[PDB]
Order: C-alpha cells, then structure tokens, then sequence
C-alpha cells in the first residue's frame, strides 16, 4: 500500500490525493472517484501554498508605526506588499523597517541614487570635481575649466 | 470548472467509414491515485445517455468493437471504426474527475448515404376534428435523403405563410433516411370557404417539385 | 448490482418547491457519494450537487447553493433533492449517480411552466384512395410532455415514424404518427395507435381506416 505522495498531494485513506493550490483551501476530501474539493480564498484571505487548510489566512496590516505602507494589496495567492513613504527606503529586500535616505555630505557625491528598497552611496569627489552641500540627489561638479580647486571648493581661473 | 472542449460539432460520414472525435480537458484529468476518470456517451434523441467506454479506453460491458477510446491527460478521442446506421447519434465526452462534473459540447454524427426521393402523401382533416372547429391539414415526406426538403401548402392554388409547421424524424437505423410531417392549421370557417387543398415537395431527388392534393369531398 | 432509481418528477409552476428521490441499492450506502445531474431539453448535462450518507460532506453547485438542498435518509437508503423557487429553465430530466459509476438511469422528467396539465385529441389521418398506403393518427393539444405512440400494441413496428413534438403558437404540443403498409391490407387488416399521455391519465386506442 502506498507510503509518501509527489509534491502538491497527500496521503489519505492509503492513497494519494491532490492539494489544493495556492489561493483555495480545502472544502472536501477526495475519494477514490473525485479528487480533493477547494474553493477560493474570500476576500482579504490568502493562502500561498499547496495546502490543506481549511480556513485560508488574512492579509498583513502594513504597520504604519514603521513608516510603513500598502503598495501591492494582498490577492488570494499572494500577501499584502509593503512599502516606505516617498524619501525612505526598506532596511531589507523584505521591507520590515523604513529608514530615510543617506544625504552626501560636503566633499561627496552620489554614485547612485536612492531607491524605494535600497540606499544612497556616496563616493569622495576625485580630482577634478568638487560638492559644497549634503545633498541625497546632487552629484560631484567638476571643476571651471581654464581654456578661458578643492574636493570641496571650485577653482577661480 | 475544467473546460471540456469536444470538436467536431457536426459530421457526416459513409457507412464503414472511421468517424474521429476529440475531447480536451483546460486541464489534467489524472487522479493522483492514477485513475483518468474520462468517458465517452452516445445520445439518442428522447433517450438518456447511454455509456461506450469508461476511464479512458475501457469499453463498457455490451458496446460494439467499433467503439474505442484513446488519449491521456488533457487529450482524448473517441473512434468509431466502422460507422454503422444505429450509430446516428449525438456523441460526448464526460470528466468526473472533479466536481463539479463537466461535459464536452457533443458532435452530432450523421450517416451519409445516396440520394433518396420522398414519398408523399396528403391527409384532410377528420370530421370529428371538424366539430371543434379547427381543420388540421397534414403532410407526409416519407424516408428521404438528405434532410433538406421544401414544403409548399396551397389552398386554391393559393401558397400560405405563418400557419403552417414542420417535424422530422431522427435518421432511420436501417435506411439511414428521414421523414417529414407538415401541419397546415386553420379553422373550420377557413376551410370550408377553398376547394383546393395541396402538397408541393421539392427536394433534391426529384427532377421537378412533385405535388398531392385532395378536394374537400 | 449497484442501482439507483429517480422519482418525484412532474408538473409544477413558477415559484413552487419540488422534492425527487433517489432509491439505492446494491452497494453500501454510506460510504458513496450520489451526485445529481440535470439535462435540460435539447442541452447537455450540467451537474447539480453530491451528498455523501456518512453525513460527512455536500456539495453544490454555485448556480444553485440559494434554493437547492440535498438530505439523506438512511433507513431507507435514499438521498433527496430540494428544489425551490422554481424557474422555467429548470425544466430538465433529472438524473442521479453514484460516484464510480458511470451509466445513467432513466431520470425523471421535471417540467416548470404557468400552463397546466391537459390530455389530448386523437384525431386519425386516413389512408387516402397494389403497391404502398400511409395512414397514421394526429396528437393534437396536449401538454405537458411526453407522449407515447404505439401500433397494434407494439405488433406493429416497421414502417412507423412517431414524429417529435411541436409547440403550437395556442402553447399546446401537437405530434403525429404515421405507418407506411401495403394498400392490399386496407379493410383487410385493422390499424389501432395506442396514444397515451401519463400526465393527464388519458389512454386512447383508435381504429383508423378508409373513409367512406
């Protein structure tokens, strides 16, 4: 008599019946004439896996106390998505906490701008090219060139 | 709902022929205990489904030979090997594998055959309808081939519109034929005012539009 | 071996509940589902729901989870179907299944219309005036569905075309039968159609022959 099943089923009464898939749950066991029963996850409820729940689960509250925010609503396969307000960033690729975006100081500039998951970086302003201001947009200037100067501070010809 | 998509929807075929129909199913009717719950029915006109082969390709106790179901997964055909007059029918494909149970379109098979000419005959009205007061005129197209025939009614050389209505037989087991019933209705004041009651049948194995007609009398 | 037999079938109008039957046996009642099915004239098959007598699960069809109920008596191996707030496209032969079996029993008719329950007329069609004459008779205003025609009481078979049904613009049915025999066997030989509508309880055997 049968042991263990393949992915996306389950052993019952000695034999192997199919999980639901993600977005329904388990409503009726097979039998050996039909296979397992499920019917949609309602609204607001998910479930992400080949299942045999019977209740599905409610989509995650975007915890506004973390500077946090809806972007995705969640689908019946799927969880509510999250993301930071304009001007902050995601700690991680999962979005647990916001954390506004690092600002180049004077003597540094953006080498790459912030995203909405990930954060500024910085390089020193080489030779020939300066920054004056702490600034999470602007970039190193160069130099007034003398076919008619600092890290920081702009040649006078 | 698995999606059953049978094709054809409508055939015609000689006797002795190979006679294909596909079934597919939006997805696989594979049980995970191994079982591909697919099956076949044949429909008579007035009668309940009768069952060819089960599971797939077993045929069922009784069914003829010329039967037989092939296929896995989301694709299956039912073949008749030698298309017989009995065969005339509306054929479909069954999946219980989940509920709810769904069902192909069906294919109507039809037997082809050489051309055949109707028998007709014409039947005034029963007096006992006549105490009613309605006068139904009927005519007869007795075992022709093709399907495709025109009746005309007259009345006083006179052709009608409206009133009149058509049935037709399921194709003959044996003959492979059909046959035609034509209703012309009306009222006993209507009818006893003309003389002249008609029948004008065309169809394709006649030369010329035959007719048959009674005088009231 | 395993069978299943429906009833309850017949005559109701819009708005009216209706309970059908399924009778069982053959097979342990309890561990099986029975599915009902329905095939509405000149359509498919379209599956109802399935209950199992373990009381252990139902199953129903979106279309009808509002006014449909199936229910279970173990005492006597049945399963029932309710229907309520009956519509006109309800109107279909009801059929009923048990799950691995495949074969499909006779079913029991459900018809839902305002019209009510009438028999009918059986006027004949006498064979007009050696080689082949049509004689047959005419089963005019009835309703509802069906009605049978049978010759000589099933004696007579080759040669017969019961035509189907018609509705008539009056909203009554109106089907004739005819046989094709040799023109000798006139006066010779007797020719009575056995019409018979269940509905209305009317039984008619009539001769037809030349008229004179």
């Amino acid at each position: 008599p049968p042991t263990a099943c393949r992915e996306k089923q389950y052993l019952i009464n000695s034999q192997c019946c199919s999980l639901c898939q993600p977005g329904q749950k388990l409503v009726s066991d097979c039998t050996e004439f039909t296979e397992t029963e499920c019917l949609p996850c309602g609204e607001s409820e998910f479930l992400d896996t080949w299942n045999r729940e019977t209740h599905c689960h409610q989509h995650k509250y975007c915890d506004p106390n973390l500077g946090l925010r809806v972007q995705q609503k969640g689908t019946s396969e799927t969880d509510t998505i999250c993301t930071c307000e304009e001007g902050w960033h995601c700690t991680s690729e999962a979005c647990e906490s916001c954390v506004l975006h690092r600002s180049c100081s004077p003597g540094f500039g953006v080498k790459q701008i912030a995203t909405g998951v990930s954060d500024t970086i910085c390089e020193p302003c080489p030779v020939g090219f300066f920054s004056n201001v702490s600034s999470a947009f602007e970039k190193c200037h160069p130099w007034t060139s003398c076919e008619t100067g600092t890290n920081k501070t702009d040649v006078v010809c | 709902d698995i999606q059953m998509t049978q094709s054809p929807s409508s055939l015609s075929a000689s006797v002795g022929d190979r006679v294909t129909i596909t079934c597919r199913s939006s997805q696989s009717l594979v049980h995970s205990n191994g079982n591909t719950f697919l099956h076949w029915y044949q429909q008579k006109p007035g009668k309940a489904p009768k069952l060819l082969i089960y599971t797939v390709s077993n045929r069922f106790s009784g069914v003829p030979s010329r039967f037989s179901g092939s296929g896995s997964g989301t694709d299956f055909t039912l073949t008749i090997s030698s298309l017989q007059p009995e065969d005339f029918a509306t054929y479909f494909c069954s999946q219980t594998t989940h509920v709810p149970w769904t069902f192909g379109q069906g294919t109507k098979v039809e037997i082809k055959r050489t051309v055949a000419a109707p028998s007709v005959f014409i039947f005034p009205p029963s007096d006992e309808q006549l105490k009613s007061g309605t006068a139904s005129v009927v005519c007869l197209l007795n075992n022709f081939y093709p399907r495709e025939a025109k009746v005309q009614w007259k009345v006083d050389n006179a052709l009608q519109s409206g009133n009149s209505q058509e049935s037709v037989t399921e194709q003959d087991s044996k003959d492979s034929t059909y046959s035609l019933s034509s209703t012309l209705t009306l009222s006993k004041a209507d009818y006893e005012k003309h003389k002249v009651y008609a029948c004008e049948v065309t169809h394709q194995g006649l030369s010329s539009p035959v007719t048959k007609s009674f005088n009231r009398g | 071996e395993v069978q299943l037999v429906e009833s309850g079938g017949g005559l109701v109008q819009p708005g009216g509940s209706l309970r059908l039957s399924c009778a069982a046996s053959g097979y342990s009642f309890t561990g099986y589902y029975i599915h009902w099915v329905r095939q509405a004239p000149g359509k498919g098959l379209e599956w109802v729901a399935r209950v199992i007598p373990n009381a252990g699960g139902t199953s129903y069809n979106q279309k009808f989870k509002g006014r449909f109920t199936l229910s279970v008596d173990n005492s006597k191996n049945t399963a029932y179907l309710q229907m309520n707030s009956l519509r006109a496209e309800d109107t279909a032969v009801y059929y009923c299944a048990r799950e691995g079996i495949y074969w499909w029993g006779q079913g029991t008719l459900v018809t839902v219309s305002s019209a009510s329950t009438k028999g009918p007329s059986v006027f004949p069609l006498a064979p007009s005036s050696g080689g082949t004459a049509a004689l047959g008779c005419l089963v005019k205003d009835y309703f509802p569905e069906p009605v049978t025609v049978s010759w000589n009481s099933g004696a007579l078979t080759s040669g017969v075309h019961t035509f189907p049904a018609v509705l008539q613009s009056s909203g009554l049915y109106s089907l004739s039968s005819v046989v094709t025999v040799p023109s000798s066997s006139l006066g010779t030989q007797t020719y009575i159609c056995n019409v018979n509508h269940k509905p209305s309880n009317t039984k008619v055997d009539k001769k037809v022959e030349p008229k004179s």
